[PDB]
């Protein structure tokens, strides 16, 4: 599969192939780096209104290399979100909980930013008013797969200084067979 | 006579007292469906009318609400003064167990009202919110600024000409705000915040998340203005946008821990507007779900207050809520007919399993809360106020009954068949201490368990939707196999239920205090005005009145002891 | 007169109906069989209230609001127990046998039965027995038929027969198996059958053109616009969704187009959603058709126009006043040519002379119905602009109305009026080259050549006033009918004279002006109306300029090397070969248009202009009033690569780039100021609508309803990020629902009628001060014309008789409603409605040629022998041949021309 | 067209006003006799069938209330009567009186129904046997069963 | 994550489009679900089968905007749009969260198995002539000999 390269929201992205198909020691060492980043993921759960309390039932910044934006994107708190995003250190990943972080999410009104997609890049989205903790966990597995298939610069001195994000197959196309092949459901008149 | 009838309330003795004091003229009595006497007072008589109400033999001691309204687009105004804008003050007398409303008319050219903070000190945040959302200025008001929106905001959001849409997101404005946040402590001017200008150190101290500025004499704290509006969702302005039926999730999302409790007052006020008298089964279902979510909120509050000095209970309540309704947190299940669906064929088993296992959990909770001498010592004597700082600063939650004031909405103004359920409310004695508030909420949790047991015992087997033609939506099977029901479902889903132009008000004992909805209809399918009075607004306004002379640790212990929610505060 | 409703005093009219008096006060009484324009009957019993005798009365009596007079001293009650439960029972009876197919119905949120079922508060059903069904009929390409939805309130048959005069619809059957339709399957041949879509309160008669590509009423983005299909300028509400215009509804205006459109304007909107329309600026080099954006197109076009030695602009009678003026500023006044033929422009100029200099009042469309004797000279009114013909039908029924008023029966009960009438008709005298659709109600029809109709008019004017020039050669068998017309028009209190430029002769206009002047001389209240060809031909004539022939001569002479053709096909107004040669000789051809015309091939630059759905502009009616049309939607909202700008915007930015080497995307009000400052006779066009900085209580007016659905998923198939709403800086409208459409709002222009509890087209009655009258807070569009103090002179030029000549044939126009408009033929739904391309011959002429009907004949014009099938015309005259103008290959300027070599093919 | 009278009204003179005060009218003064062996339900069913199928199709209440009376009376004939049919017939009679309809066909139609309900009510009660069921199950939707 | 979590049948999760027992799609392409949506995250367009029934030409739902509150399922008069107990959603790109018609229409009847709307509608349908719906009579001809 093919990747997008980001190199030094308004920047340009181009869709190229991975540089590992062009050395054999670099291939396994990059695999070990991606494995280490995938297995040990430290989250920074941002404290917002009513998705943050939902994932409570499921640390300080700059040691957590991952931000989970939970609640509604208020215009007063959006600079706080971006500032806390630039606090964290590369590599960093973003998981959006709820419709309010993906989009405006039932609030298309003056005081709500239409998602954090307007100002920070998001790696994984989760749809819907408050998602279950199992949905957050499955998003963690999906992002672990995305991190495990990546090509980041191993050092800032020697090597290609560009980040390669993989074009994953979308979950609606992958799970299309098991979703369309659903015949019957339980009636809502029982428990 | 039905309880939803449009009454004028001239038989109220307060109207006779006003006629004896200020003459039969100079104020206009309006006949609404709010259930309270509404009088239009002229602007220059407002201060002396409020002073007269404050010096009655049983005076109106609490300012329940204070907010504006844009009368420019209101077509159905009969028996009303010529007003471009209006400001309504809702006042509660507990000794009379009554309440009055005071409406002041305003023109476009002079949107100036005399201030009300010299009479009721909780009017500060209400007048700031009126100046923020409307264009109404208050004369003689300290630090009159925007409280929900930042100071670099041009228009007034709740005005009718203001578009209720998210504009294009420019990163340049967000970079201005980021640079302002970087230099907020450097260019801090303590004159816009209403502060006294060498020990005094100014810092921004970042349930919800909100900033609270603090003035330090060393560690001891002398002044504080809690900066709110960071969780402003525009629930009222969206109430002017959504129909009567589509606004139910927005009523769920103001207070997420309450949920169904918070969609209760909107539904009851909408039924008052439509003239719908729901059957007794609907009332019992409403009572059961409201006490279920109240148990959720009280358990979470007790667990949060006890953690710093719970999982299975809330999960079992959420499983029961998922069985009765859709997903667990925001049910969106109360309709204008009263509920979305009927109860399933297994709720007896789940409710009985929940009710046969929680009393020993209550015994464990009381054994824990009675024996923690460290928590009792840390929570004793902190933020002490008896009935006077709680009768004037709003404070309608468990603190009001912790002062000894016997005023519960479920008993004083019963709703949804709460008179049929036997429960003795708890009241504290004297000081409204934090530990007394927590014990009061423990006893409220026990009473809610008793109410749930009563609901499980005697559930009527009537209809789950009323027979009124304005029940939105109509019953689903009749919609699917009858054509008139299809007509009503079509026109109540597509355009919205057409409700006559009246004014309704529902006052509800919420999970944390008294939540009220005030709905003004212009005869259309939307709401011309939606006002949501919240307890946590007045609970957050009283921190400067209580924690002047305490430390930061005492301040945050009091903040944890307050059951406030930031999204509940900022709507 | 005063009435008492629910113990409340009200001051209403005493000469009108009680239902309309109560609805004029903002009170809500349900009704099905009553229409403000159709009178009142008792086909339903829905308007029942309880009437008392005196002030103190308890029992009352259930009466009908639409059948009780609103006299002085009535005491009625609307919302008592008995009347409310009886109206609930009536809607229960109507909905007893009603199909359970509302979500799959075309009406949906536009249905009056839904609103009156909700209003009566009837939701529960206790009828457990079987329903009633009917078979459907094929009513043609425009009207879908679903008879099961019917409630038998008889409004369709009453409109179609009494009002429209049609002979297709009718009531069949009996007690409960009643039927409303045609006796067979076939197309409704009346020109006003499209009004049955909104006349029917149910989903029986629905829009087939809106049945295809259907959306609900709340999903429609509406705008107030003017119909661009002919010169009557009926006020319409086009509504779109997903970037294509979907349905044109009626827009109320109590001065022009109150309640009813015609079929051409109702179903000729299919040309604006064609997929072959120009969406981007396209420039050719050699054989390469590359695509530019707006700025590169303006820069390149300004460069080539700067390097040219002389520029000429060819305007169109279909473009707005702003667009034609923008062309008039892009090119010089000394070289600016109106894109019409010299004879047609001369006819237009003399018609304008009669309008604004004849000293005689020209009536609007609503007040045509008040005249007492109508003389139509030369015009096929029912086929060119049919709304004037419908008003003529109403004016004819005015005599039965007068006879009823003489017997002191109220005017709102039309059954007694038609009973008293019994074919008592006001004098209608129509003249045409063949039969018309008004011949069933006309007192006389004159089938004659056009010069003979002109001589008939001159004879009428001479016999009405001896100062008029006389006519020699009038036969006594025709002189008797001349005298009949003279005594019919002389005894009329308000005579009306109708003519137009479509007659193809100057002398018909001259004779109509002479008849009007002769009637004005004897103190009559005579009015004159002239039916022009296109929507803004009168505005182009007021603006003025040279003919298309002068532009063509400037092209092949070589004096001008750059031509800018604004929205003109150029084959309708001149011969195709000459236009093609002149455009091929031109070194630079620019075509600013929104329709893929024939001249866009070998056109050096094509600017993708905007139609009425995508542009803002001003158009002048045939009566002379200047209304304005608003943009419905942003074309760049979906597939934003297209720019699709306004024509005046394109020409103004091209002029700015020509002068100062920079673009200037100007505003509509700036162009309006430029028109009213440069042209003094067009100064009234800043009075039709206010500026873009006009707000009702600080907010704009919404193009779409408050229940506009799917905002966050409308564009989600191409971008999940919701774009910003389109900013309308030109006008008083916002492209979102965040506006104002309140009925009690100080404005004249309404995008769409919606009231709470009134979701049907019968919500227009909430937007008027009195129902069935003028719109509240005035009417859109100002008259712009004042009657002159003195009239014109008697036109002495009387033409001779039409003598047939061997080897030559005089061409007579026919002007079909569905096929004689340039923008109507491009609609895909009209192509099944237009007749096959034909040619009419006399029986004597066909016998002389030896050709039988139905077979091909060949005729040569401009050196091109074309073969058309013949058909026999009984009403045609010898020595003439008949053609349908406006069709493909048959120009409208072919009327009055000669023809050669009619040989059998 | 007129309405039924009992044996006690047989002694009144056949006049307009004398039969007018007896809750009836003279009509065409051609008396119609019904014996004990004939069910009133079937006779009024035939009356309503004639008035339903022989009415014109102009105005709503006659058009859509006389077939409803026909169907109710057929259900009463076959013993398939449901609770709420006699009250429906009484409301139908009250809403089909003079002035409520366009012409006087419907009052003369519903006068026999009025007299049959007023006098021979017990046979109309005996025509109701099976309970009210207008709606059927959807099997996935809980019905709004009211008490 | 190993043990599956039990969810009740009345759970508001992933939105599906539902077929009837006959096999076609239940959706008649109205706009009740699109307008009952408070967020406005349902878009569709009606196309018509050449003989009879309506269907959605497309049916897209922006799940980045949807709050799973169930007003569209409640507002469907055909039981076409339903909210499954499946919640395992969450994707990498927001643009791929817009589920088209092929991502929603399942191959069987869901929470309301036996219901069919077209058996109640009175329109001419492929396999359903006029007067073939429930509680619906055969069409008597306008020219029929009976009175
Ligand atoms: S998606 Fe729902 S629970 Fe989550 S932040 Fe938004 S409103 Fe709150
Ligand atoms: S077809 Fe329509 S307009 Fe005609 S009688 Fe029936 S409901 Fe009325
Ligand atoms: S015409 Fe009206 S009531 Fe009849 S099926 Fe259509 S929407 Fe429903
Ligand atoms: S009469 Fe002319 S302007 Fe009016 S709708 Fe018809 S074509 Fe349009
Ligand atoms: S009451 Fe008379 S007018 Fe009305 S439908 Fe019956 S027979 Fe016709
Ligand atoms: S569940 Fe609610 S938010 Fe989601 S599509 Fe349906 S109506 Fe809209
Ligand atoms: S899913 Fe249901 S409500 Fe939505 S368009 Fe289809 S049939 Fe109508
Ligand atoms: S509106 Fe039909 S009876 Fe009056
Ligand atoms: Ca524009």
């Amino acid at each position: 599969m093919d990747y997008t390269l980001t190199r030094i929201p308004l920047q340009k992205q181009e869709i190229v192939t991975d540089p590992l198909e062009q050395n054999v020691f670099m291939g396994k060492l990059n695999d070990m780096v991606n494995w280490g980043r995938k297995n040990s993921i430290w989250p920074y759960n941002f404290g917002l209104s009513c998705c943050y309390v939902e994932m409570v039932t499921s640390a300080s910044p700059r040691q957590a290399d991952l931000m989970v934006v939970a609640g509604t994107c208020f215009t007063k708190m959006a600079p706080v979100i971006q500032r806390l995003y630039d606090q964290m250190l590369e590599p960093k990943w973003v998981i959006s909980m709820g419709a309010c972080a993906n989009s405006g999410g039932m609030y298309d009104i003056y005081s709500v930013v239409q998602g954090v997609d307007k100002f920070i890049p998001v790696d994984v989205y989760i749809p819907g008013c408050p998602p279950r903790p199992e949905a957050y966990m499955q998003a963690l597995m999906l992002l672990q797969e995305s991190i495990g298939k990546e090509r980041r610069p191993l050092s800032w001195v020697v090597g290609d200084q560009g980040v390669y994000r993989a074009n994953m197959q979308s979950e609606r196309e992958r799970k299309r067979g098991e979703r369309i092949a659903v015949t019957n459901l339980r009636t809502p008149d029982e428990i | 006579e039905p309880a939803w009838q449009t009454r004028d309330h001239l038989d109220d003795p307060v109207i006779g007292e006003l006629r004896n004091r200020f003459g039969p003229d100079a104020f206009t009595v309006q006949a609404t469906r709010t259930g309270v006497p509404v009088v239009w007072i002229k602007r220059e008589q407002l201060l002396e009318v409020g002073d007269f109400l404050k010096k009655l033999p049983k005076p109106y001691v609490m300012l329940f609400d204070l907010h504006g309204m844009d009368e420019r687009l209101r077509t159905h105004r009969e028996g009303l003064p010529a007003a471009d804008f209006s400001v309504f003050y809702h006042l509660i007398s507990i000794d009379r167990n009554r309440d009055i409303m005071l409406k002041v008319a305003l023109a476009e050219n002079d949107l100036h009202v005399p201030t009300f903070t010299k009479l009721f000190p909780n009017a500060n945040w209400y007048e700031r919110e009126t100046w923020d959302l409307f264009g109404i200025t208050f004369d003689g008001h300290p630090n009159l600024r925007r409280i929900m929106m930042p100071q670099t905001w041009k228009g007034h959001p709740l005005r009718k000409d203001y578009p209720a849409r998210a504009t294009e997101f420019s990163p340049f404005e967000l970079t201005k705000a980021k640079q302002d946040l970087e230099m907020e402590a450097l260019t801090f001017k303590p004159e816009e915040w209403g502060m006294k200008r060498e020990d005094f150190m100014f810092l921004n101290l970042g349930h919800g998340a909100f900033r609270i500025v603090l003035q330090l004499d060393g560690e001891e704290i002398v002044d504080c203005v809690p900066d709110i509006g960071y969780h402003h969702r525009g629930a009222e302005k969206m109430g002017e946008r959504q129909s009567w039926h589509s606004y139910i999730p927005y009523t769920d999302r103001i207070e997420y821990l309450g949920g169904c409790v918070n969609e209760m007052p909107y539904v009851l006020a909408v039924e008052k507007l439509a003239g719908i008298t729901v059957p007794d089964r609907v009332n019992v279902i409403r009572v059961m779900l409201s006490e279920l979510f109240r148990i959720n909120s009280h358990l979470l509050y007790i667990s949060t207050f006890i953690q710093d000095v719970a999982f299975t209970d809330r999960q079992k309540i959420y499983d029961l809520v998922e069985a009765i309704t859709g997903f667990r947190m925001h049910p969106a299940w109360f309709r204008i007919g009263g509920v979305a669906h009927d109860l399933p064929r297994g709720w007896d088993r789940l409710l009985r399993e929940f009710l046969d296992w929680m009393p020993k959990r209550l015994a464990s909770y009381e054994k824990a809360a009675l024996q923690n001498t460290i928590l009792k010592g840390r929570s004793q004597g902190v933020a002490a106020y008896g009935a006077k700082e709680a009768l004037e600063w709003g404070t309608t939650g468990a603190g009001l009954r912790a002062t000894g004031i016997d005023f519960d909405v479920r008993k004083a103004r019963p709703y949804s068949g709460y008179e049929n359920f036997d429960f003795e409310i708890p009241v504290g004695g004297g000081v409204s201490d934090c530990y007394t508030r927590v014990m009061l909420k423990v006893e409220e949790l026990r009473q809610s368990l008793r109410i749930l047991e009563q609901c499980l015992n005697n559930m009527p087997e009537g209809p789950f939707k009323a027979d009124h033609p304005l029940t939105t939506p109509p019953p689903k099977e009749r919609t699917l196999q009858h054509i008139e029901t299809l007509i009503t479902h079509f026109l109540q889903v597509s355009w919205g239920p057409v409700m006559p132009a009246n004014e309704s008000f529902q006052m509800i004992e919420a999970t944390k205090g008294i939540n009220s909805y005030y709905l003004t209809s212009d005869g259309s399918t939307m709401s011309y005005r939606t006002r949501i009075r919240t307890p946590s607004y007045a609970h957050l306004q009283q921190i400067p009145a209580a924690i002047r002379g305490s430390l930061v640790s005492d301040l945050i212990v009091y903040l944890g002891s307050i059951d406030f929610v930031m999204s509940d505060v900022d709507r | 007169a005063t009435i008492h409703v629910d113990g409340k005093e009200y001051e209403v009219n005493g000469a009108d109906n009680l239902l309309e008096a109560c609805l004029s006060l903002g009170l809500d009484i349900p009704y099905f069989c009553w229409h403000p324009a159709l009178g009142s009957v008792g086909a339903c019993r829905q308007c029942a209230v309880k009437q008392y005798q005196n002030a103190e009365d308890t029992r009352g009596r259930l009466v009908m609001s639409c059948m009780t007079p609103a006299s002085d001293g009535t005491f009625i009650s609307i919302d008592d127990e008995e009347a409310k439960q009886f109206r609930e029972s009536v809607v229960e009876w109507l909905m007893t046998n009603h199909p359970h197919d509302c979500p799959v119905c075309e009406e949906g949120g536009n249905c009056h039965l839904q609103d009156m079922t909700v209003m009566t508060g009837h939701s529960f059903r206790r009828y457990r027995f079987t329903k009633r069904t009917h078979r459907n009929q094929d009513l043609g390409p425009f009207i879908s038929h679903e008879m099961n939805r019917c409630i038998a309130c008889y409004r369709c048959v009453r409109y179609y027969k009494d009002y429209a005069g049609g002979t297709d619809l009718g009531v069949y059957g009996a007690h409960d198996n009643v039927y409303f339709g045609r006796p067979e399957d076939g197309t409704l041949e009346s020109e006003f059958s499209g009004n049955l879509v909104e006349i029917c309160p149910t989903g029986v008669f629905t829009d087939k053109t809106h049945s295809e590509r259907y959306n609900r009423k709340w999903d429609m983005q509406f705008a107030p616009s003017i119909c661009q299909q002919c010169s009557i300028g009926c006020n319409i509400s086009p509504g779109e969704r997903y970037g294509e215009l979907r349905r044109i509804e009626n827009r109320y205006n109590g001065t022009v187009n109150h309640y009813f459109l015609c079929d051409r304007g109702r179903f000729g909107y299919g040309y604006v959603n064609l997929k072959d329309r120009p969406r981007q600026p396209v420039q050719r080099r050699g054989d390469d058709f590359i695509t530019l954006n707006a700025e590169q197109a303006m820069q390149g076009a300004a460069d080539i126009l700067r390097q040219s030695k002389k520029v000429i602009g060819i305007g169109s009678p279909r473009a707005s006043v702003e667009s034609n003026f923008a062309l008039r500023e892009l090119v010089g006044e000394e070289n600016f040519y109106t894109g019409i033929a010299h004879g047609e422009q001369e006819r237009l100029q003399l018609a304008l002379k009669v309008l604004r200099e004849g000293g005689i009042y020209t009536p609007a469309l609503r007040e045509i119905e008040s005249y007492d004797a109508v003389l139509v000279l030369g015009e096929d009114v029912t086929q060119t602009g049919a709304r004037v013909a419908l008003a003529v039908r109403q004016a004819v029924k005015g005599k039965a109305r007068e006879m009823a008023a003489a017997q002191k029966v109220a005017d709102w009960q039309i059954a007694a009026i038609l009973n008293i009438g019994q074919r008592a008709k006001h004098p209608l005298f129509v003249t045409n080259v063949d039969d018309t659709r008004l011949d069933d109600i006309a007192a006389w029809t004159y089938r004659a050549p056009v010069e003979d109709q002109a001589r008939l008019g001159f004879a009428i004017a001479h016999a009405l006033d001896n100062s008029a020039p006389a006519v020699d050669g009038i036969e006594p068998e025709l002189q008797s009918k001349i005298d009949v017309i003279v005594q019919a028009l002389a005894g009329a209190k308000k005579p009306l004279i109708i003519s137009g430029t479509n007659a193809g002769s100057l002398e018909v206009i001259q004779a109509a002006a002479n008849v009007a002047k002769a009637l004005k001389g004897r103190g009559a209240d005579v009015g004159i109306t002239m039916i022009a060809r296109s929507v803004n031909s009168m505005g182009l004539g007021i603006m003025g300029g040279g003919s298309l022939e002068e532009a063509l001569t400037e092209l092949e002479t070589g004096r001008a090397d750059a031509v800018v053709v604004l929205e003109n096909d150029l084959h309708r107004h001149a011969s195709a070969t000459r236009v093609n040669a002149a455009l091929a000789k031109a070194p630079l051809v620019m075509v600013v248009d929104h329709q893929r015309t024939a001249i866009m091939e070998n056109a050096h630059l094509v600017l993708s202009a905007a139609s009425f759905a995508e542009s803002d502009g001003t158009v002048i009616n045939n009566e002379g009033r200047a209304q304005r049309f608003f943009q419905v939607y942003d074309p760049a909202y979906y597939d934003s690569k297209t720019v699709m700008l306004e024509s005046w915007r394109w020409l103004h930015s091209l002029h700015s780039t020509l002068l100062s080497r920079e673009v200037d995307w100007t505003q509509l009000d700036h162009v309006i100021d430029a028109v009213v400052a440069k042209i003094p006779e067009l100064a009234g066009i800043k009075d039709a609508a206010p500026d873009a900085t006009f707000r009702i209580r600080g907010q704009k007016l919404a193009r779409e309803p408050h229940r506009y659905s799917g905002r966050t998923a409308m564009r989600a198939n191409i971008s999940v990020h919701e774009p910003r709403q389109p900013q309308d800086i030109d006008t008083m409208f916002t492209f979102s629902m965040e506006g104002n459409n309140q009925p009690t709002a100080h404005r004249s222009q309404v995008p769409f009628a919606w009231a709470p509890g009134w979701n049907s087209p019968q919500a227009w009655n909430k937007f008027q001060d009195e129902v069935g009258g003028k719109l509240r807070f005035g009417d859109p569009g100002v008259r712009l014309f004042e009657t002159s103090e003195n009239g014109l002179d008697y036109f002495t030029s009387v033409p001779a008789r039409f003598q047939p000549q061997d080897g030559k044939w005089r061409i007579a126009p026919y002007y079909h409603l569905f096929g004689s408009d340039e923008l109507s033929q491009r609609a895909p739904v009209f192509q099944s409605r237009m007749p096959q391309p034909y040619i009419k011959l006399n029986p004597a002429d066909a016998a002389k040629l030896g050709v039988n009907a139905g077979t091909r004949v060949s005729f040569s014009y401009d050196g091109n022998t074309v073969t058309l099938p013949v058909e026999i015309a009984e009403g045609l005259t010898a020595g003439q041949v008949g053609l349908p103008m406006g069709m493909s290959g048959i120009a409208p300027v072919l009327a009055g021309a000669h023809l050669e070599d009619l040989k059998e093919a | 067209g007129t309405d039924f009278l009992t044996e006690a009204h047989l002694d009144l003179p056949m006049e307009f006003e004398s039969i007018g005060k007896a809750g009836s009218r003279l009509g065409t003064a051609l008396a119609m006799a019904v014996d004990h062996e004939i069910n009133m339900v079937s006779l009024v069913r035939n009356l309503e069938e004639f008035f339903a199928r022989e009415s014109c199709g102009w105005c709503t209440p006659c058009r859509d209330g006389l077939p409803w009376s026909v169907k109710i009376l057929r259900a009463l004939e076959r013993g398939e009567g449901q609770p709420g049919d006699i009250e429906t017939l009484e409301q139908l009679c009250r809403f089909l009186g003079p002035g409520k309809t366009f012409c006087a066909h419907a009052p003369g139609a519903v006068e026999p129904l009025q007299s049959a309900i007023k006098y021979f009510r017990e046979e109309f009660e005996a025509g109701i046997k099976q309970p009210f069921s207008n709606t059927h199950l959807i099997n996935g939707i809980q019905p709004n069963l009211l008490k | 994550p190993e043990e599956p979590v039990y969810l009740p049948p009345r759970y508001r999760g992933r939105i599906v489009l539902t077929r009837d027992p006959d096999g076609e799609e239940r959706c008649v392409a109205c706009n009740l679900c699109a307008v009952a949506c408070p967020v406005g995250c349902i878009s569709l367009q009606k196309a018509e089968t050449k003989d009879g029934r309506w269907y959605p030409e497309f049916f897209r739902i922006n799940f980045s905007r949807c709050i799973f509150c169930g007003l569209c399922e409640e507002a469907c008069p055909t039981t076409a749009i339903q909210l499954t107990p499946d919640f395992e959603m969450g994707e990498y790109k927001r643009q791929d969260l817009v589920y088209e018609k092929e991502d929603l229409l399942i191959s069987g009847p869901g929470k309301y198995p036996e219901y069919n709307f077209y058996r109640m509608a009175g329109m001419a349908i492929d396999g359903k002539d006029k007067g073939e719906a429930e509680n619906e009579a055969k069409p008597i001809d306008v020219k029929s000999l009976l009175p």
